[PDB]
């Protein structure tokens, strides 16, 4: 877990650099929160580009509109997605809508002059802005070289992510190397730091550190096998009399035994 | 394993030897620990409890005072005779005896049951143990091989051990215990269980040494947050101080490193850190007038209970509680939203929503002097494109996506109009912030994915309010600004 | 005179009908404080021995509080306490039913008691060679 | 191995759990007194309750005629708990509905709201042996096959002096062993409370004499000890009978 | 040239990580078995001889009836010793029996709760709902 | 005319001792007109002269209800006392109190779940000591079985 | 060698006397031992019986603090088995010799191309980390830029799209007075003619 | 007691002990048939097995070297050829006065022993434990290799991508803007026009202010 990237907490710093590549490792998480969202934020920018169809300045696809379209945006020709979005702004701006289905929208003539001939006039309703969308998407759209241009749109910004992410895993490969070197060098370091703070134990006053480490090895022999729970108290003298907590165990036992 | 019935072990328990106390714990925590059939029912149980509690009190109060239980000089240790009384002596005659003692040479207190809990004398507050889950390592360093491990694997040649795997064990038991209704056994109402918590608590980040191996001290830590996890309901007598410490609890998990002060959590080693932050929604939302006014007391920058608070507040150094804020900033992003599917996230999306719900619930308790701002090239909000994740998943578990998604924008809001705000009733801050606001590539949904928004679903109504008023704030922002 | 045999619940084993011991106070301590001259630890043991000598004598067939009530009192109501408190306790009314079992028999058994491995106190299995013969002993 | 936990009990079965098997029948009541016992009754202590119940007559069919104690200044016992602890004590039918124990408690607490202990005569007041009015205490008992009346003075006005000792003295007869002495203290409170109660509906519990009814029911100054056949209802008597009650 | 004998230099280096020995440095002295056994052994002999000792004093009836009396409880307690060492043994090992509480081992204890379920979210959600419920309702 | 406990030997069957009112103020409130010092007088003067006329036997205190009827609480308490300072009742050893038991001193135990009645050990053996036999290899004797030997050995490879 | 038993307080020679006399032909029945003995409880027996020392035995090491268990033995061990003799203030002038050696052959801890690598390791840290932030910071401005400039289009083709209806929406209210891009145009013509008229 | 040498023997001794230093063989080499512990011993004042201790169970054995075997070694090992420690050689009178003060059975010489163990014990560690540190901050500096490799590609992915994305941002941004820009210039131009026609009409009957206002006025009639 936590061991596999790092161990990092305390090893008297010596020459305590630790702190430096500590550092480096914070910025590479860094780099790593800012490499993600910018596919993030590259993936959002492409998102508008398949949705957009504004671009005429620099088959032709502005087909023209009709005289209740021009009386209502004022533009001739383009695409219906623009008109369509143009006249849901416009339900916006002036309310005409109600919200109980919301797409009912209380019918106005500056709209139901768009369907008089079925006489909507009849009946100036709060109905779908669907229905309309269904009614002018065709009813009032009608007609009455710079084909390079197809090219250089939202599959640009696609390709060169396809590119980038390319690359990344292209160089991802090397990272897990380093880092496979990173956890043995890491091993490395932990078993030599043990083995300086044996040395340097034995350094202290060799005695002590000589009868701790002998009698530890002796439990761990025994313990790595059967385990007894005194080696001593032959010697009773010791055990007994400083020793009481057998008095009244040894009560319990007789009254059982 | 086998035999192992009865359920009445708690007299032995309760009996204060040695012998009796480790017959049952040990005993009664195998017990628990099988599931395959064995469960611990209620009938006349809360005994158990209360004897557990008290025996967990006297031990670790004797182990802060550092002197080992179970084995003195004394013993029946009060009154014995056989005196002059057949049944009732003790009248007028009694002064006659003085009387009597005058010439034949020719009213008391009792203490309560357990202990007092803190103001301990020895125990005086001094900052120790806030370290995060990286002392597992130490763990690995303190659990290491080495001709000096002191780790006596074996038992108690010495009784400091003795006591400390005792504790251990009973933590672990009342863990076990706690998975099942009879949580209403356990709910809030065991005096004597909220009095073991709070004290264990006081010691276990207040600790001068007495526990041995540092992964005594995690288990500890861990089975703790554990049996949290397992309450929902009241907490928080003499809260103060077990408020403090539930948050500092929480906190121990998460790597920390002006800005948010925790790396998010890569989430495919923990497990507990979920845990954290499951309590401090659980049992925090109790808008009962105490505990969310623990912590709003703890905003902040038996009358000694209140000294010690603020003793630790500045022996914790300016604001805490952002710690707070980046805690529960860990583990939803970054792994999911950079995953290869929205499928794998449902998993943990489970778990995701109380986090952006205790999060908005403590927004609604910052409405002074400060510095706080949270959206500074530290997170941004990928919110909004995990929100788009949602979306698409509604129009192609269950029951949570909804409410998830619309808290998720009712977050962004408040914490966008609240820091406004804020900085603007303090004013030390120039209009850029404006500008800074108005400087987020993970904010404001465009308004095209707005137009086509309000056309697909139409199965998300006040969904389609809450980016509507987004969108407003958004526009609203971006004409005032000049 | 004696005529039946009872046994206790050993955890118990910390009871004396001739002490007291910190137990009990912990958990009666209404006559300890010396607050109410009319209880003391004296009546209290007077009571208390009165009970278990009446219990143990008949113990085979349950005996009650309203029993003692009956014969002896000062209170009703720390008398009930106390009764159901050595009940609890199992010092009384502990013996009010039988059960019996035939317990075949398996390999371990309480007269078995052989040469083997053994968790206690040290013993050495391997004596010695030839030339530890080889050494100027005490004598 | 062995088998005990519970009365000789069973520790080898089929592995389950069992709570608390202790029941003589019904049996096991410890849950819920660490706390508010200590906290309770960790303060004074004050007067006691004479009780009697009375449950056989041709309106319901008991053997109730015991008599008991009680502390009004206790508030650690759910009352009806130990009425039906009683009840199961005297064996009856378990269906304590037919054996309703609502009447019971409804006595028992009736009882008890007709209470002061001792007036101000303890309450407030505090005469050295008390003042005077011994009142001609006259006590019978039926217990086994036997009665036994006496009567004789004992002061209504002193606190100094409690019941049971007259008690444990008066065993000093034949052997008057154990279920006597107490009824007699009951009695005795019993006795003395109504007259100082029945008093307490006046005033005198701080003056001397009262106000019409305690005139004959006094004892008098008796500068001189007294004839032989006046006493002589003083004296005891031990007479075996045919029940008849 | 040779002297049909080999010897060692001191000017070589050390990988730090070697896995050979060579019996040219002399730490003889390996005795942790030999030392071991025989003071192990001599604690018996020297035993039994004190044991034929005192009994053959005690035996020589020409010594005092007062050294006598000695030597006989002496052999009492000795020929007695194995008998108290054994019923040491077990009381010792039933104490020690105590100080077992599962060091030995470190089993699972139950931590279920993987994810909190469904239940534990939606509970939050509806213990907030119905308590600001109740609040909104407190006033009327 | 007859010996009483030797501390005691101070009492005024005619008199009133500053030891009496000390322990027993109530006759002397001044208050009650029934009490006096002087009834109190003739009580105990007659209580302790009727002990003497046969105290070989014992002498209870109901039988003073019957002979003087006042308050039995004095009465009860005075009596008390007088056979606390052994002024009454002291050549008796009788007059106790029923409980038709005695303190039993037989018990057993048992509570086993399998820590206690041991934690069941493995078994064991080796009640007795027993014999080296070796004092013979090791004795001193020319068919040694190295001793000899090896002394040889040292005086034969010493050169 | 003469091993003396009659060494105990509180308990009288003949107590343990018979103590041992009894144990001796009664194989440890200890209800009948203390009955053989003149009022003690038979627990107590136990006890001092258990206290009872052989102390002619133990010898005052590695095996005299070691048993069932062991160093092995191929390497210089027995350096153990001479644990000790002074050893703290043979140890303390030891440590002195030591640092005194030290000092000694030495006329920190490293060379002087070693530090020269020091800096080196540090003067790259220090640049590494500022290129870093500088790079970051950089992106970063760039980033809002473009976005300020982003919504700022975005609110002014809003606007302009408002003004367009607008001044439609007036033009409407006009054509309505006149009751008593092609459209425009077409409803301007027509208001012209009505003029004429 | 004193042991088989000659003046000669140990002038010779000190003399190369002197030259040479640290390498017992090589000065035994400069006194033919003379092992190099004896050298060694004699220089420590030692003889050979004349006296275990703290446990008087000893290995068997009839004739052998143990533990002056063992110190020899750790006495060899120490290199400390000026060993400051209990008294050394520079005239044979320093033997003399030790001698003078060796005394005790063999107490003192114990103590000697374990002091030159401990010796030897510390040079070793000390050097031991500087390796150590060497090797620490070698695995260190190995570590810095790897995450300067890390940071580094990281860099390249950085310019390159993030370079190439800000480009075609721009590009498109601008793009839009220019184009909205003159797309709102004929707007303008359009409204004006109108602005112009409706002015005419009203009359015989931004400035959308003055429009409407003549507007509302004449929409009063």
């Amino acid at each position: 877990a936590e061991l596999i990237p790092e161990l990092y907490s305390f090893q008297q710093l010596v020459d305590s650099e630790k702190r430096l590549d500590h550092f480096i490792h914070l910025r590479n998480l860094h780099m790593k929160r800012m490499v993600a969202q910018w596919e993030r934020s590259k993936l959002s920018q492409e998102f508008l580009y398949p949705h957009l169809n504004f671009p005429n300045v620099k088959e032709e696809p502005f087909m023209s509109y009709s005289p209740q379209l021009t009386a209502i945006i004022g533009l001739k020709s383009g695409t219906s997605h623009d008109a369509i979005f143009s006249i849901y702004k416009y339900i916006h701006l002036n309310e005409l809508l109600t919200n109980d289905q919301v797409s009912i929208v209380k019918l106005d003539t500056q709209l139901i002059t768009l369907l008089p001939s079925s006489l909507k006039e009849s009946s100036p309703d709060t109905m779908k802005l669907t229905d309309l969308l269904s009614l002018i998407n065709s009813t009032h759209l009608l007609p009455l070289l710079k084909f390079n241009n197809t090219q250089r749109e939202s599959q640009i910004g696609a390709a060169e992510l396809n590119e980038n992410a390319r690359e990344l895993e292209q160089i991802k490969p090397k990272i897990a190397l380093q880092d496979k070197e990173i956890t043995s060098v890491l091993s490395n370091l932990h078993e030599s730091n043990k083995r300086y703070r044996f040395f340097k134990k034995i350094s202290e006053d060799p005695v002590k550190a000589l009868n701790e480490c002998i009698a530890s090895t002796s439990n761990a022999l025994k313990v790595l096998s059967g385990d007894e729970g005194y080696n001593e108290d032959m010697v009773r003298r010791a055990n007994f009399y400083k020793e009481n907590e057998a008095m009244l165990r040894e009560n319990i036992e007789v009254i059982l035994s | 394993e086998l035999g192992a019935i009865n359920l009445h072990a708690l007299s032995m328990s309760l009996q204060s030897k040695n012998l009796g106390e480790i017959n049952t714990a040990l005993n009664t925590l195998l017990v628990t620990s099988a599931d395959s059939n064995l469960k611990i029912s209620l009938v006349k149980y809360p005994e158990l409890l209360d004897s557990l509690a008290i025996l967990g009190m006297n031990l670790l109060s004797n182990l802060s005072q550092n002197v080992v239980p179970y084995h003195r000089n004394t013993s029946d240790y009060y009154y014995e005779d056989a005196g002059s009384n057949q049944y009732y002596v003790t009248q007028h005659d009694k002064m006659v005896d003085k009387i009597f003692e005058k010439v034949n040479n020719n009213v008391k207190q009792w203490d309560l049951l357990p202990e007092p809990i803190r103001f301990l004398p020895n125990q005086f507050p001094l900052k120790i143990h806030r370290t995060p889950y990286l002392t597992s390592l130490k763990k690995i360093k303190d659990e290491i091989d080495d001709p000096f491990t002191k780790i006596n694997t074996r038992g108690a040649e010495d009784p400091k051990v003795l006591i400390n795997d005792q504790l251990s064990t009973i933590s672990m038991i009342l863990r076990n215990i706690s998975f099942s209704d009879n949580n209403s056994r356990i709910m809030s109402r065991n005096f004597y269980l909220k009095r073991f918590i709070s004290d264990l608590l006081w010691l276990v980040l207040i600790h001068p040494e007495n526990f041995t191996c540092n992964r005594k001290i995690l288990n500890f830590k861990k089975d703790l947050v554990i049996v949290l996890s397992n309450i929902s309901h009241l907490l928080e007598i003499a809260s103060s101080i077990d408020c403090l410490l539930i948050l500092i609890l929480v906190i121990s998990f998460g790597q920390p490193k002006e800005s948010l002060t925790f790396n998010e959590f890569q989430l495919q080693w923990g497990k507990y850190q979920t845990f954290g932050v499951d309590i401090l929604a659980k049992l925090f939302s109790l808008e009962k007038p105490n505990l969310n006014y623990f912590k709003s007391i703890l905003l902040n920058k038996n009358h000694k209970d209140k000294k010690l608070l603020r003793r630790l507040l500045n022996l914790y150094n300016h604001n805490l509680l952002n710690d707070v804020v980046s805690f529960l900033f860990s583990a939803i992003p970054l792994q999911q939203v950079l995953s290869q599917s929205a499928d794998p996230s449902l998993l943990i999306d489970q778990f995701s929503p109380v986090i952006s719900q205790s999060l908005t619930s403590i927004l609604v308790i910052v409405q002074l002097p400060f510095v706080w701002l949270s959206s500074e090239e530290n997170i941004g909000s990928g919110l909004l494109k995990l929100s788009e994740i949602i979306l698409n998943i509604n129009n192609s578990y269950s029951k949570v996506l909804l409410p998830s998604i619309n808290i998720s924008c009712v977050q962004l809001i408040k914490c966008l109009v609240e820091k406004s705000i804020c900085f603007e009733n303090c004013l030390n801050n120039d209009p850029e912030i404006l500008k800074k606001i108005a400087s987020i590539p993970n904010l404001f949904p465009t308004d095209l994915e707005i137009f086509q928004l309000f056309t697909n679903p139409s199965v998300d109504i006040q969904i389609i309010n809450q980016y509507q008023l987004l969108y407003n704030l958004k526009n609203d922002i971006l004409t005032n600004l000049e | 005179p004696q005529a039946h045999e009872i046994v206790i619940p050993s955890y118990s084993k910390w009871f004396n009908l001739e002490k007291i011991h910190s137990i009990e106070v912990q958990s009666l301590p209404e006559f300890f404080t010396n607050r109410i001259p009319s209880k003391t630890p004296e009546v209290y043991m007077r009571y208390r021995n009165f009970m278990v000598n009446s219990y143990r004598l008949n113990p085979n067939e349950y005996f009650s509080v309203t029993t003692a009530r009956r014969n002896v009192s000062g209170d009703a109501a720390a008398l009930f306490r106390l009764h159901k408190f050595l009940t609890k306790w199992g010092l009384i009314n502990y013996q009010v039913d039988s059960k019996l079992l035939p317990k075949n028999i398996e390999p371990p058994l309480t007269s078995q008691y052989s040469t083997r491995h053994d968790a206690p106190r040290g013993l050495f299995p391997f004596e010695s060679y030839k030339p530890s013969v080889q050494l100027p002993d005490m004598a | 191995n062995g088998y005990s936990g519970y009365g000789n009990g069973i520790t080898n079965t089929t592995t389950r759990v069992i709570p608390q098997v202790e029941v003589g029948n019904r049996k096991h009541y410890l849950e819920d007194k660490l706390k508010v016992y200590k906290q309770a009754m960790n303060e004074t202590s004050e007067q006691l309750v004479p009780i009697r119940l009375e449950f056989d007559q041709d309106r319901d069919r008991f053997f109730l005629r015991d008599t008991l104690l009680w502390n009004k200044n206790d508030k650690l016992i759910k009352i009806e708990d130990f009425v039906d602890d009683m009840l199961r004590d005297y064996r009856f039918e378990d269906a304590t509905r037919e054996q309703h124990i609502d009447t019971i408690c409804q006595s028992i607490q009736e009882q008890i709201q007709e209470f002061q202990g001792n007036p101000y005569i303890e309450l407030n007041q505090d005469r050295l042996g008390g003042d005077d009015l011994r009142i001609r205490i006259k006590l019978d008992i039926v217990v086994g096959q036997n009665q036994l009346i006496d009567q004789f003075e004992w002061d209504i006005s002193n606190s100094d002096n409690c019941p049971e000792e007259f008690a444990e003295s008066m065993c000093q007869e034949l052997e008057l062993p154990g279920e006597f002495v107490t009824a007699i203290a009951h009695s005795i409170r019993e006795q003395v409370h109504m007259y100082h109660k029945s008093l307490a509906l006046l005033g005198y519990n701080f003056d001397g004499s009262a106000r019409s009814r305690m005139l004959p029911t006094i004892t008098l100054d008796d500068v001189y000890r007294p004839a032989a056949e006046s006493k002589i209802f003083t004296p005891n008597l031990l007479q075996i009978s045919a029940a008849e009650l | 040239s040779h002297s049909n004998i080999d010897y060692q230099t001191l000017l070589a280096n050390s990988d730090h990580a070697k896995f050979t020995i060579e019996p040219g440095v002399l730490p003889v002295g390996i005795d942790t078995h030999t030392a071991t056994d025989i003071y192990q052994t001599l604690i018996a002999l020297n035993l039994d001889t004190t044991v034929n000792d005192c009994l053959d004093k005690l035996l020589n009836d020409e010594c005092t009836e007062s050294t006598r009396e000695n030597a006989l409880y002496d052999y009492y307690a000795l020929q007695l010793l194995p008998l108290q060492k054994a019923v040491r043994g077990h009381v010792l090992q039933f104490e020690w029996h105590q100080n077992s509480l599962l060091t030995n081992t470190h089993p699972n204890f139950l931590s279920k709760i993987r994810n909190i379920n469904v239940q534990d979210a939606l509970l939050t959600n509806q213990l907030y709902k119905n308590h600001e419920l109740l609040k909104l309702e407190r006033k009327k």
